[PDB]
């Protein structure tokens, strides 16, 4: 089965160096582009770095460029994140994310469990931080983007992720309308231009969590603040 | 006894094909002509679409 | 004695069928469509050129989205193309490089191929592992696989060089129905729009209409002088066109149970590899051994255009579900996308 | 008639050679289905035509000081650049022609063992290395390419050696060895080994097909070696001759300029030798027409 | 102009092009051999020494990889699939020398040798094999020598008027097959006398294929 | 249309010695 396991976290001093590893199993690792996404304590999702399949294309976040280095070992199915000159701002839970890019594909479909590291631009807006919800009641979650995510090819590059408490983020909707594999049909994605909505029909207990919207129109990849649904 | 068994199967098949209902060629020709007329506007190869509507510019 | 009587009865039945067809042959398709305006000259430009195959391409099939297509070549590669951007989506290595046919499932989740190994291989395109893997290998044909077409994600109909056609249940890997009656190698098949009937052309210069659920031959169509290499249903499902080695294309009507029109020219002497109608059925597109593809007027039997862009035999062609473009494969290892301009 | 015959010869060679070289480049690119995929002979034949095309393109710039009034009209800055550019094209084409013969030697005498390194990636690496060796070989050319003040107000591009009494020998000899002598020895040796190893012991030499194969390949091998020699031997024979010559005469000058045109004719005849003597290319070209 | 996902889809496409390019280079260095011949012509003996619808055998000999395809099980129309092998390195045709005084089991009226000659003529002169060299294996030479002592060769070839010895009867049979070559300039025929215990058959194929490889290299290099 | 009696070296002139 598809499984991403991260290791190498732990307490470090400021200005130190730490190595993060991501062990891939159950899928063709060399065919997937790999991302690093961190989540600071009591904060949202922050994309860090991306290495394409074949290591031909590499992107970094502005806050980590020049300090973090991303690399992969296809024969060993391992992803690396070489971090130097660590700051207290780098204290976050780092996630290993796989994304494959072809026509009709679903990027960001699988996320790893994540490793905790402790150190001793399109704007995505989700105005409503928390929404009180009840089981069986329809819920709508709104997302906004400073730049229009609709492209000249017809694709609107907006993604919806659900992070249940104590679990990794999971893809719900990719490209603003397509339902991810294994996600119940009660999740629907609607929107146009800069305004998007995630509608949930007959909400259940498993739908409780924080919902993030991400844009994939252009790097760097930016997330929303995250709308939390609570019982 | 393969030839005798095969002969019965061939004759039986021809019986089924000979008992079908056939319409006139004029009736059949008019239906093909009518279908092409009713769908001519929605045929990009027969009637080329403007370059804005062509996904293969 | 008994055998002699039976073979005489078959001749009488054939005469009865022939006389019944002449009884309903009150008019001709040319006479009926004589007063309609011609389609003029059909000019198409090569919009895309699909490079990447290193050997002769034998089959192609369009997806139902009119954007993705699969091509089979002798280099042992099954390649799925993005026709809008010429991007290669997948490259499937085949265990047998002698593939003769390929199919794209209408759901888009599967592709099929087969060749001189007598195996129809089903490939899963939607996997959690991110790759394409063999889901089934259909065995039971004693001759080469010449054509195959999905009915759904679980059923596929194949034609084989052993003079038989088979309907397969992909989940169980067993052929539920076997279609027999052809005396020559079946080279092509075409599913009806409702997928309740399919027509197949064989090397006995005959085409047979088959009932998928019933499993028996309903009508037999003759008229060609040599092997039938290609066959394709009319858009409304009441007719079909055949491509034979005698350098002719013919149109048959299911309800009339006889040939309606012949598409031949004196300058054409080479065999015909592939045939396909346009979305409205007004244009019949046929591939030839002379490296060209001819666009025929289906109602008037007039050559309306030529698609001359290949340096070797045009082995296959196909038209998208929306009629927007036509893709032609060839033994020069290139695929070309064609459409007209205003 | 002298003022019009000489420009016509150079003009005819330049125009005809460009037509032949552009034909080879265009046809070879079309053949590739996937680039850099088992097309080592195609890479050599297109790079040879590219260098030959550059040599003929730069011909009018270098020869305009020989026909009209013997005056260089491009200044000292272009005199150094054009002279080096023209010399580089001659050396690069000769090196690629030499490497093509070695590649043909490997493909014929070592059919099995040479598949380990007769890759399109290696062919590109070798050709890029030949460009580097051609730049190094023309180093004395551009270090001494300065304007020469002739009697009167006219000037001309040329080579002024620091010690013209003594430096005239090593400058002439090293170009004779690197651009004519060494390549001719290698090219001739490679093809005579091809003609001695173009068949096999099992091959039925008594059959017409084997005998016809030897006849055609021998004709091609001789033509390639003869075209290179005829177009460059008189140019370098007059190069060594003028070392003793102090005051040139009219006959020597007329022969020398004709030998210069023969060197340009090598870049004109090379594309046509491939077109005429290759049945596969010639038949394919006619079909495209 | 491409989006972030469009650029990464193009990068994937070029990665696919890289593997397709790599596989073609590996394929071009492999020898594809088509194995033909009539029934009981020693084809199975050739496969055993050099060890569905089509049987494919792989073996490596002196750093050269061979792919031999047997199409003896294809009981369909040959002309519908014989063009699939257009471009093979060479064709190996097996003929049984001892099957000259025998007749076909099904026909009982046509000699077995005439069937092999008719099959050889249909393959050598086929339009898809105009420039394809043929490796002609004449098998069962030990049994042919025993047969020729009793049964004269004149039964198979009435026009034959030579000595009734193996050294001459075998040569006459070899010339009959090589005379069927309607294109003696665009292709060559490599004839070898194999046997049930001969251990030099794979060496002959390697030598014959090497000559074919040289000929292809000469054509590719433009010398030919 | 000039005095083409200058010494030559390659495809360019040279000062006579």
């Amino acid at each position: 089965d598809v499984q991403l396991v991260e290791s190498g976290g732990g307490l470090v001093q400021p200005g130190g160096s730490r190595k993060l590893s991501c062990s891939a199993s159950g899928f063709a690792f060399s065919s997937f582009g790999m991302h690093w996404v961190r989540q600071a304590p009591e904060k949202g999702l922050e994309w860090v770095a991306y290495i394409s399949s074949g290591s031909g294309t590499i992107y970094y976040a502005d806050t980590v460029k020049g300090r973090f280095t991303i690399s992969r070992d296809d024969p060993k199915n391992t992803l690396f994140l070489q971090m130097t000159s660590l700051r207290s701002e780098d204290t976050a839970m780092y996630y290993c994310v796989r994304s494959i890019y072809y026509y009709g594909s679903s990027p960001f479909d699988f996320w790893g469990q994540g490793t905790t590291l402790t150190v001793s631009d399109i704007v995505m807006t989700q105005a409503t931080s928390s929404v009180p919800v009840t089981p069986g009641e329809s819920v709508s979650i709104s997302c906004r983007s400073s730049k229009s995510l609709l492209h000249s090819n017809g694709n609107t590059y907006l993604y919806w992720f659900l992070q249940r408490p104590g679990q990794s983020p999971q893809l719900l909707i990719y490209r603003m309308s397509n339902l991810a594999s294994g996600v119940p049909d009660r999740f629907s994605g609607s929107g146009s231009g800069t305004a998007f909505t995630l509608t949930i029909s007959r909400l259940e207990a498993e739908d409780v969590g924080v919902y993030y919207c991400m844009q994939h129109l252009e790097y760097p990849l930016t997330f929303g603040a995250g709308t939390k649904l609570e019982l | 006894t393969a030839s005798i068994a095969q002969a019965r199967k061939l004759v039986e098949q021809l019986k089924m094909e000979a008992n079908i209902d056939r319409i006139k060629v004029s009736k059949a020709a008019a239906d093909l002509m009518a279908y092409c007329e009713a769908h001519a506007k929605e045929d990009p190869l027969l009637t080329p679409v403007p370059a804005s509507e062509n996904p293969f510019r | 004695s008994e055998l002699d009587q039976l073979r005489q009865e078959a001749e009488q039945l054939k005469n009865q069928i022939r006389d019944a067809r002449k009884a309903c042959a009150d008019a001709t398709l040319s006479q009926i469509t004589n007063n309609i305006d011609p389609v003029g000259r059909i000019q198409m430009r090569t919009r895309r050129t699909l490079r990447g195959h290193l050997a002769k391409i034998y089959a192609m099939h369009w997806g139902t989205d009119s954007r993705l297509l699969v091509s089979a070549s002798q280099d042992g590669k099954l390649i799925i193309w993005d026709s809008y951007t010429t991007n290669k989506v997948h490259a499937i290595p085949l265990r047998s490089s002698w593939v003769m046919t390929c199919a794209y499932a209408p759901s888009g989740n599967y592709v099929a191929c087969g060749g001189l190994d007598n195996i129809c291989s089903i490939y899963n395109l939607k996997t959690r592992e991110g790759n394409v893997r063999v889901s089934r290998e259909l065995a039971g044909h004693t001759g080469y696989l010449s054509c195959c077409r999905f009915l759904d994600d679980n059923q596929i109909v194949t034609s084989s060089g052993d003079t038989t056609c088979a309907l397969w249940d992909i989940e169980t890997g067993q052929q539920t129905t076997t279609f027999t009656g052809h005396t020559g190698d079946v080279m092509s098949l075409s599913l009806a729009p409702d997928t309740r009937l399919f027509v197949s052309g064989a090397c006995d210069a005959s085409a047979k209409l088959w009932d998928v659920r019933e499993g028996m031959c309903r009508q037999t169509f003759t008229g060609h002088e040599s092997d039938i290499n290609a066959i394709c249903f009319f858009p409304n499902g009441n007719a079909f066109a055949t491509g034979s080695d005698d350098a002719t294309c013919r149109l048959f009507d299911l309800r009339a149970d006889q040939e309606l029109m012949t598409y031949s020219h004196d300058n054409i002497i080479c065999g015909i590899t592939s045939v396909s109608f346009s979305k409205s059925g007004r244009l019949l597109l046929a591939g030839y051994d002379d490296f060209n593809c001819n666009v025929w007027d289906a109602l008037k039997a007039d050559r309306a255009g030529v698609l001359a862009g290949h340096d070797n035999r045009v082995s296959c062609l196909g038209v998208t579900d929306d009629g927007m473009a036509v893709a032609t494969g060839s033994w020069d290892s290139f695929l070309k996308i064609w459409n007209g301009s205003s | 008639y002298i003022n019009i015959i000489m420009p016509s010869v150079f003009g005819t060679i330049c125009l005809l050679g460009i037509i032949g070289n552009s034909t080879v480049i265009f046809a070879v690119v079309k053949k590739s289905k996937l680039h850099w995929c088992n097309n080592v002979p195609d890479i050599f034949i297109i790079n040879l035509s590219v260098v030959d095309l550059l040599f003929l393109l730069g011909m009018p710039f270098m020869i305009h000081q020989l026909m009209g009034n013997g005056v260089w009209h491009f200044g000292e800055t272009m005199c150094t650049l054009i002279t080096a550019m023209d010399a580089n094209s001659q050396f690069t084409s000769t090196y690629i022609l030499t490497a093509m013969a070695i590649d043909r030697y490997l493909a014929t005498v070592h059919p099995i063992s040479s598949t380990k390194f007769r890759k399109p990636s290696v062919a590109t690496l070798v050709i890029c290395l030949l460009w580097a060796l051609s730049f190094i070989s023309i180093t004395p050319v551009w270090l001494y390419a300065r304007l020469i003040p002739f009697p009167g107000g006219a000037v001309g591009c040329g080579i002024r050696l620091p010690n013209p009494d003594t430096d005239l020998y090593w400058f002439t000899l090293y170009q004779f060895f690197l651009a004519f002598a060494l390549p001719f020895v290698v090219i001739t040796a490679a093809y005579v080994r091809i003609l001695q190893r173009m068949t096999s012991s099992v091959a039925p030499a008594s059959q017409r097909s084997i005998r016809l194969r030897t006849k055609r390949v021998t004709r091609t091998a001789i033509a390639i070696c003869l075209v290179f020699f005829v177009c460059w031997a008189p140019y370098y024979v007059l190069q060594l001759t003028q070392l003793s010559i102090s005051r040139p005469t009219l006959t020597f000058v007329y022969l020398y300029n004709a030998a210069i045109s023969l060197g340009y004719a090598n870049s004109c005849l090379n594309p046509f030798v491939y077109i005429v003597l290759c049945e596969t290319f010639r038949k394919r070209l006619v079909l495209s027409v | 102009t491409l989006s972030a996902e469009d650029k990464a889809a193009v990068e994937r496409s070029k990665m696919i092009d890289r593997n397709l390019r790599e596989d073609g280079e590996k394929a071009a260095r492999e020898v594809k051999l088509l194995l033909l011949g009539a029934g009981e012509s020693g084809k199975n003996t050739i496969v055993k020494q050099m060890k569905t619808g089509i049987v494919e055998t792989h073996f490596t000999f002196k750093d050269l990889h061979f792919k031999m395809f047997d199409v003896g099980a294809q009981r369909s129309e040959r002309k519908k699939w014989i063009h699939c092998f257009e471009g093979v390195t060479a064709i190996i045709f097996c003929v049984a020398l001892s099957d000259y005084d025998l007749v076909l089991a099904e026909d009982e009226e046509m000699n077995r040798m005439h069937a092999s000659m008719k099959l050889f003529d249909s393959i050598c002169n086929n339009k898809w094999f105009t420039d394809t060299s043929i490796i002609l294996f004449l098998n069962k030479k030990d049994l042919f020598e025993e047969k020729i002592k009793k049964s004269p060769l004149t039964i198979c070839y009435p026009e034959y008027a030579g000595s009734n010895t193996y050294e001459e009867a075998a040569a006459y049979i070899q010339c009959q097959f090589e005379d069927l070559n309607k294109r003696k300039d665009t292709k060559e025929i490599y004839t070898h006398f194999t046997c049930s215990t001969d251990t030099k058959n794979v060496q002959f194929v390697f030598d014959a294929v090497t000559d074919v490889i040289i000929k292809n290299n000469l054509k590719d290099c433009g010398l030919f | 249309d000039f005095d083409m009696l200058r010494c030559m070296l390659g495809r360019v002139y040279r000062p006579c010695w």
